[PDB]
């Protein structure tokens, strides 16, 4: 009953001093007002305090990330941000992409931001995260420059050093492990060149990948960047990677790396494909434990999308027109192999385990997820199940986050389409509201305050038909896609939303970065259970005007002879699927409560007060 | 005061330690500094901050004594007025003897 | 805004407050100024370092700009660093105070 | 919260220990690093523990 | 319509040298009047 009635009535057992997920400045205010005494100074000092800690977290700025998956809507990502002092202090927090359903992510997504105890002097900003085996390693380069500037014995030492870091079970870091690798970073700087840095993870060989590289503006994929590496094992030992390996672990992530004017976040390293599998499966039958397995799994890509499998299955029974092993795609039984049927070395009844060794199982797949089962038939009705999930590592760029900083102070990380804002510049207004009063914080219309638009984009709202079964379908939805973005042209999945009553209305920000918009500009058309529209300008058509430096919506009437991104172009119909599709000029969006930081203001503008 | 007044030196540790990073030393001999500067700042940052909060710990844990003498002071209050309203009743059964 | 015709009341003036952060003024230059309603505190700071020789005489400045700002709690920032010795030797090598 | 923060910090004197242990000064005098770092750390680490 | 202490110094009207009039399809109905260029003298301007 008490769960029943925390289920149906939570506010009987919420008290405002513990919270499951409260910040460590929430329980330092808590620490620092546990007395006898509460004069309006104390707590007037005491919010004082907190509002400090509040602005020491709300100015921070992201360096760098690392995704710990193969793609990037799967996994969850790793952020690192800074601080606004000279010995600068580094906070690491977390964010899951299986939380966000649809290009946006919840509030529940976000992690705290964490201290990193250890204190770090990174060198141009050369500070990469990684997960390893589950675990947080953190990386980054120091210099130690020591100039004379003089004629009569100059002396000019630089020493690069790699530092490697990582998270204990109780939050503690471990002391830094050394790596002296001002050899390369010399070699890279002997060259005219600024460098570049790569971490990640490869999960097939056991170790993690740090080449340093050049910044070059594109990546070709010919003309390889200057590139000096090195890989690194569990036990700290540093291993040597030559340069056929370093030419192939180059070549398969040029899509991730930093260039001069783009922020990239690298993700789990991946040279064609990675196989999720077990190998020894068990069934403890009343009779005897059969526990069939796969022992030598091995995979060639030979294309794009194919892949050349190899294994040797067996089963190991221990105490024919039975027993048999056969592996299925989807609904294609790919291999079916006998054990009376060639099979070497069929075991004997004296041993107790009966081992049968199949053969070696060659198979060509295609595709980029292959969720394939392996299955060791044994009736007469026992079937033992062993899956082999492969999956390919899209080389994309719509598969790398990005991360970007506004002039305006504004940061946000992008994938693909989506914007998602990484910092807050509240702590810029935030004086003129403290030195007033206490009073003034808590307004509303401090909680009312604008904040920029993520980016150079802009606004739309799409108003939308009533629901009547037909000019519809069924389901009582709409998909508003989106068009013309990459080099890919076509119907991308931007926003979803359920269909209503009589008028329903969405804004929705579209963004721009003067690569995009590849031909006539982004189109935005409806998607129904019925017939989708965008059909040769049934979609919503704009573009950014250069000369006027403004977004304009081409379809609005019949125009004819109208201006496009291109050119001039002769007849332009009218967007179908909508009613009415106006740019919203300088919308608010003040501060989101869902957002990133959104914990923090929860805690500044509700849960303190409590 | 004395719980917040000691966590306000970590910043300025570092402080000493971010300005001890750099070489002292020039000319013929290249530069002294001290390497460890920021891990002794942020070791003794941590020592600070361990001694902030055991003396939160002796600030609430006087608050609690406090709490506990007033209600023990409660408990002696209602026996005195207990006591003196049965005295009260037995200067009347004495009346009436 | 307390001093109605040419003279302050007592009213009008605040207490000296006493800065947590240890400053080294080199002649003076120390200017405070209020950014976005917080007081930010600006100065410089010199580094002479200088052999007095013959073989291999040695004749260092910088010239440091140092920035902290307060704090809500009374704390000051920890200073930010502006190597600003270019501009300010660019004044010296000019006959100017 | 104390009892464990405190033994948090016995590594991290170790680094710095182990950071003042390479030599600064370079050039024509040739190196100067203290020799009891480690020792001065092992001792504040007992200490703290 | 802006004012000076008391001299409406530029008058502007919706019907009248506005280009763009919203329909009434937006919920937002935005007007965007024009171009304003003033000429005041004065130290202390107190505008409305």
């Amino acid at each position: 009953a008490g769960v029943s009635e925390l289920a149906y009535y939570p506010e009987n057992y919420i008290d405002p001093t513990i919270r499951i997920g409260q910040t460590g400045m929430m329980n330092n205010l808590l620490q620092q007002l546990s007395q006898s005494q509460l004069n309006i100074d104390t707590v007037e000092d005491s919010f004082k305090n907190y509002l400090t800690a509040f602005e020491d977290v709300a100015n921070l700025q992201v360096i760098s990330g690392y995704h710990d998956s193969i793609n990037v809507n799967e996994g969850l990502t790793y952020l690192i941000g800074y601080s606004q002092t000279e010995p600068r202090i580094y906070y690491w927090r977390n964010v899951d992409h299986q939380k966000c359903q649809h290009g946006q992510f919840a509030a529940n997504a976000w992690g705290e931001w964490k201290k990193i105890e250890i204190p770090i002097n990174v060198w141009q900003e050369n500070i990469r995260p990684v997960i390893y085996k589950s675990r947080l390693y953190l990386l980054w380069l120091e210099q130690k420059e020591l100039k004379n500037e003089s004629e009569d014995g100059k002396i000019d030492i630089t020493d690069y050093i790699l530092k490697l870091s990582h998270i204990r079970y109780d939050g503690s870091w471990s002391s830094p492990f050394n790596f002296n690798v001002t050899d390369k970073i010399e070699n890279l700087i002997n060259k005219k060149a600024s460098i570049g840095m790569y971490c990640s993870s490869d999960y097939e060989k056991d170790v993690i990948i740090v080449y340093f590289h050049e910044k070059k503006d594109n990546y070709s994929f010919n003309s390889l960047p200057a590139r000096e590496g090195m890989t690194i094992n569990p036990d700290m030992t540093l291993s040597i990677l030559t340069e056929n390996d370093l030419d192939a672990i180059v070549k398969s992530t040029l899509s991730e790396l930093d260039t001069r004017t783009e922020y990239k976040v690298n993700n789990q390293f991946a040279t064609d494909y990675l196989a999720e599998y077990k190998e020894s499966i068990t069934t403890k039958n009343k009779l005897a434990s059969f526990t069939g397995n796969i022992f030598d799994l091995s995979y060639i890509s030979p294309g794009n999308g194919h892949i050349n499998l190899t294994f040797n299955p067996s089963m190991e029974i221990n105490f024919d027109k039975n027993i048999s092993f056969l592996l299925k795609n989807g609904s294609d039984i790919l291999v079916e192999l006998n054990a009376e049927d060639h099979v070497a070395s069929k075991p004997s009844h004296e041993s107790d385990p009966m081992v049968y060794d199949f053969n070696q199982v060659k198979v060509d797949i295609e595709g980029y997820d292959i969720p394939l089962v392996s299955e060791f038939i044994i009736k007469q009705d026992i079937v033992i199940e062993s899956p082999i999930h492969i999956k390919l590592k899209s080389k994309d760029t719509s598969n790398v986050i990005s991360l970007h900083k506004m002039p305006s102070g504004t940061q946000y990380m992008q994938i693909g389409p989506y914007r998602t804002r990484l910092n807050t510049l509240f702590s810029r207004k935030l004086a003129e509201r403290a030195n007033i009063g206490i009073d003034n914080v808590l307004s509303m219309e401090t909680q009312n305050l604008p904040e920029p638009q993520l980016g150079e984009g802009f606004y739309a709202t799409f108003k939308l038909p009533p629901y009547n079964k037909e000019e519809h379908g069924d389901e009582r939805w709409f998909k508003i896609h989106i068009g013309n973005i990459d080099g890919n042209s076509a119907r991308q999945p931007y926003y979803e939303g359920m269909l209503s009553d009589i008028e329903t209305t969405v804004t929705l920000f579209v963004p721009y970065a003067k690569g995009y918009y590849i031909r006539e500009g982004v189109r935005l058309g409806v998607g129904y259970k019925k017939i989708i529209y965008d059909k040769s300008w049934e979609s919503a058509f704009f573009y950014f005007d250069e000369t006027k430096n403004q977004f304009i919506f081409i379809n609005d009437a019949d125009h004819d002879s109208g201006m496009t991104q291109q050119g001039i172009v002769k007849n332009i119909k009218k967007y179908k699927g909508f009613i009415h599709v106006v740019v919203m000029k300088n919308n608010t969006e003040p501060m989101d409560f869902n957002g990133a930081n959104a914990i923090y203001f929860w805690e500044l503008f509700y849960y303190t007060p409590m | 005061s004395s719980s917040v007044l000691s966590t306000s030196g970590t910043a300025l540790h570092m402080a000493a330690a971010a300005a001890d990073l750099v070489p002292n030393i020039y000319g013929f001999a290249v530069g002294g500094s001290r390497f460890g500067a920021l891990f002794n700042a942020s070791a003794i940052g941590i020592e600070i901050s361990a001694s902030a909060t055991r003396i939160a710990a002796d600030k609430i844990s006087q608050s609690e004594i406090y709490r506990r003498r007033r209600q023990e002071w409660e408990i002696q209050r209602n026996n005195a007025e207990a006591e003196i309203k049965q005295i009260d009743a037995q200067l009347a059964t004495l009346a009436v003897r």
